[PDB]
DNA sequence: GGAGTAATCCCCTTGGCGGTTAAAACGCGGGGGACAGCGCGTACGTGCGTTTAAGCGGTGCTAGAGCTGTCTACGACCAATTGAGCGGCCTCGGCACCGGGATTCTCCAGGG
C-alpha cells in the first residue's frame, strides 16, 4: 500500500517559480528544483533515523518539525 | 485570437500568483512523496492531523528560497530564468553537506 | 484549560479597548513566546558557570545579546 | 492578581514553579524569575498593537496568517534573532526581475 | 456480508454472464462510468450490492427483481431497499426472490 | 592590508586575471566582520566580574549561533 | 601566521575597540587569532566567488560573484 | 465475598469503494529567453630601482591576576487559609471575495 510520484507539474512548479520571481522558462527550472527538494528531504530524514536507530525510540507530538528543521537550514511557524 | 507577447502576460500571473494566501503548490503529490519519504525506512508513525500542512509548508519555504537565490544567480548571469547551475551555485555555497 | 488569553485582553485594552484579533495569531502568540521563553533560558543557564559567581543578570545578559 | 508586582499580569503560580525550577540555573539569586513573564507581557503587547493595526485596516476585523507572516518579515530585530524560519499559511515576498520582465 | 461479496465473483466468472457490482470491487474510475452504466440499457443481467451503502444512496433505475440474503438490524429498512429497486422506468411489478 | 598582500591574494586569484576586482571588494566588509566578532566579544565579557578582558569569560561567546 | 603583518592588524583592531569601552585592554593571546578568522572567511567567500566565476564563464569575479559568495554561504 | 471463567460492549481497526478535483501534462506560436565569440581596449600584468616599520631583544617594576582565613548576604522545606483566573458559554460588533461600475495592462495594424 504505497503510493509515488509522476513529476511534480507543468502548472504548480510553475507557479512555485512565479513567487520564485519568474516568468518565462529555461529547460532546467521545473524537475531539478524538486530534485534538490529530494536530496534535502533525504539528507534530514537520513540524520533522523539516524537518531532514532541509534537509540531505537519512537518520536514525540509535533513540536519535532520546527526544532529539526530549524536545524536542517530552514524552519516554519504558523502554529 | 488576442496573443501577446509572454512574459507580459507572464508578468500578470506573476501578479496573480503574488498577491493572496493562494496555494500555488497544486501538492497533494508532495503529500505522496512526504509519505514515501517517512514510510521509505521506518513505519507506525502515528502523527498529528495537520502537520502535513505544517512540513509542507517548510517544504514551500526552501524550495522557493531556493527558487529566489537561484533567479538572483541567473540575473547574476546572463540568463533570466532558471538554470540548474545557478541552483547549483545556490546549494554548495549554503553548504548542502 | 490555563489562557493568557484574559491577560492579553488586558494589555489590549490598556492599549486598545475594542479591537478584535484571530484564532490562528494566538497560536502563532503560543508557538513564538515559548519558544523565546526556551531560548532566554537557554542561554542564561551556565553563565554563572563562567566564573565562580552562580539571577537578575543572567536573564538581562540573555535579553542584552539575543537582541 | 500574583502577577501585578510590576505591570503584569499573565499567571504567575505555575510560571513561578516552572523558573524557579527551570533546570537551567542552581538558583536564581535575587534575581528575576519574573523577568521572563516581563519579556512575555512586552512581546504580548508588541502584537497586539501590531495586530490590532493589521486586523484594523484591510478593511477587515480578521487577521488572516498572510498579515501575520508580513509583520513578522517586516521586523529587523526579529530578522536577527532567528532569521531562519518562516510563516505558513501564506506566500512569499512577491518579486518580478526587470531582467525577467519584458 | 463481507464473505457474501467475495464469493459471488467466482459464481459469476464461473455461469459467465456480463455482470457489475454496486460494492467494493471496482475502481477509482469506474464509479460515475459504471453508474451511467446501469442507468443506460445494456446486456447485462448481474448488479450485485450492499444493504445500506448502494441500496439507500441510490436512483437505480434499470432493475426488476429484488434478491435478499439476509437483515440482521432493519426494522424497517429492507421495506426501504426493495423499493430502491422500483422507480418510474418500471412498468411491471418489482418481484421478490428470498 | 596593503597593495602587496592583495597583490599576493590575487597571485593565488584565479589566474591573477581576478586582481583589481578582489582588491575592490574584499576591503568592504573587512571591517564590518572585524567589528561584528569585537562587538561579540564585548559582549561576552560584559559579565565576567572583572576589569579587563579573560579568556575565561569568552570560552561560550557564541554557544547561541556556534 | 599573518599574511599581513600583526601590526597593522592590530593598530586596527585597537583603533576600531577603543570606540566600545575606555581602557580596554587584551592579555597576550587575543592577538592573532582575529586575522586568523578573518582570513578564514575571505578564503570561504573566495572559493564560493571562484565556484560563481566557473559558471560565470569568466574567470574574472566581480562585485556581484563576491556578493553571491557572502550572501549565499549562511548570512 | 473478592476473585476465576467467561459472556458482553464495543469500537477500531485490515481492507475495498462512491464522489471527487485538481495534477501533471499537451499543445501550438513565437518571441523573448539561451548562451556564447568577437572589438578592442581597458583591464589588469608584472618585476626590479627606492624606503618606514615589524617584530622585536639589551634594565625595573609594572596594570591586571591568582591568591587562602572566615566568614556577610540570602533562598528553599513544611502546615491551616485563601483569592486568580480558570472550568464552561457563547454574547453584540463587525465580519467577508466576487458583484453595482470598468479603467486599467498589453499588442497590433493602419493614421501619420
Ligand atoms: N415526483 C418525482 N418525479 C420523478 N422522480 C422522482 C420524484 N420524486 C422522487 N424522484 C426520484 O426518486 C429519487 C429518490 O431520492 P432520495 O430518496 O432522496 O435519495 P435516493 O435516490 O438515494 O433514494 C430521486 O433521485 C428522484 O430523482
Amino acid at each position: 500500500l504505497r503510493d509515488n510520484i509522476q513529476g511534480i507539474t507543468k502548472p504548480a512548479i510553475r507557479r512555485l517559480a512565479r513567487r520564485g520571481g519568474v516568468k518565462r522558462i529555461s529547460g532546467l527550472i521545473y524537475e531539478e528544483v524538486r530534485a534538490v527538494l529530494k536530496s534535502f528531504l533525504e539528507s534530514v530524514i537520513r540524520d533522523s533515523v539516524t537518531y532514532t536507530e541509534h537509540a531505537k525510540r519512537k518520536t514525540v507530538t509535533s513540536l519535532d518539525v520546527v526544532y529539526a528543521l530549524k536545524r536542517q537550514g530552514r524552519t516554519l511557524y504558523g502554529f | 485570437p488576442h496573443r501577446y507577447k509572454p512574459g507580459t502576460v507572464a508578468l500578470r500571473e506573476i501578479r496573480r500568483f503574488q498577491k493572496s494566501t493562494e496555494l500555488l503548490i497544486r501538492k497533494l503529490p508532495f503529500q505522496r512523496l512526504v509519505r514515501e519519504i517517512a514510510q521509505d525506512f521506518k513505519t507506525d508513525l502515528r502523527f498529528q492531523s495537520s502537520a502535513i500542512g505544517a512540513l509542507q509548508e517548510s517544504v514551500e519555504a526552501y524550495l522557493v528560497s531556493l527558487f529566489e537565490d537561484t533567479n538572483l544567480a541567473a540575473i547574476h548571469a546572463k540568463r533570466v530564468t532558471i538554470q540548474k547551475k545557478e541552483i547549483k551555485l545556490a546549494r554548495r555555497l549554503r553548504g548542502e553537506r | 484549560k490555563e489562557t493568557y488569553s484574559s491577560y492579553i485582553y488586558k494589555v489590549l485594552k490598556q492599549t486598545h479597548p475594542d479591537t478584535g484579533i484571530s484564532q490562528k495569531s494566538m497560536s502563532i502568540l503560543n508557538s513564538f513566546v515559548n519558544d523565546i521563553f526556551e531560548r532566554i533560558a537557554t542561554e542564561a543557564s551556565k553563565l554563572a558557570a563562567y566564573n565562580k559567581k552562580s539571577s537578575a543578570r543572567e536573564i538581562q545578559t540573555a535579553v542584552r545579546l539575543i537582541l | 492578581s500574583r502577577s501585578a508586582k510590576a505591570g503584569l499580569t499573565f499567571p504567575v503560580g505555575r510560571v513561578h514553579r516552572l523558573l524557579r525550577r527551570g533546570n537551567y540555573a542552581q538558583r536564581i539569586g535575587s534575581g528575576a524569575p519574573v523577568y521572563l513573564t516581563a519579556v512575555l507581557e512586552y512581546l504580548a503587547a508588541e502584537i497586539l498593537e501590531l495586530a490590532g493595526n493589521a486586523a484594523r485596516d484591510n478593511k477587515k476585523t480578521r487577521i488572516i496568517p498572510r498579515h501575520l507572516q508580513l509583520a513578522i518579515r517586516n521586523d529587523d530585530e526579529l530578522n536577527k534573532l532567528l532569521g531562519n524560519v518562516t510563516i505558513a499559511q501564506g506566500g512569499v515576498l512577491p518579486n518580478i526581475h526587470q531582467n525577467l520582465l519584458p | 456480508m463481507t464473505k457474501v461479496l467475495d464469493v459471488l465473483e467466482q459464481f459469476l466468472n464461473y455461469h459467465g454472464y456480463l455482470y457489475m457490482r454496486l460494492d467494493g470491487a471496482t475502481k477509482i474510475e469506474d464509479r460515475q462510468i459504471l453508474t451511467e452504466r446501469f442507468n443506460t440499457d445494456s446486456r447485462i443481467t448481474v448488479f450485485i450490492l450492499s444493504s445500506r451503502s448502494g441500496g439507500l444512496g441510490i436512483n437505480l433505475t434499470g432493475a426488476d427483481t429484488v434478491i435478499f440474503y439476509d437483515s440482521d438490524w432493519n426494522p424497517a429498512m429492507d421495506k426501504q431497499c426493495q423499493d430502491r429497486c422500483h422507480r418510474i422506468g418500471q412498468t411491471r411489478d418489482v418481484h421478490i426472490y428470498r
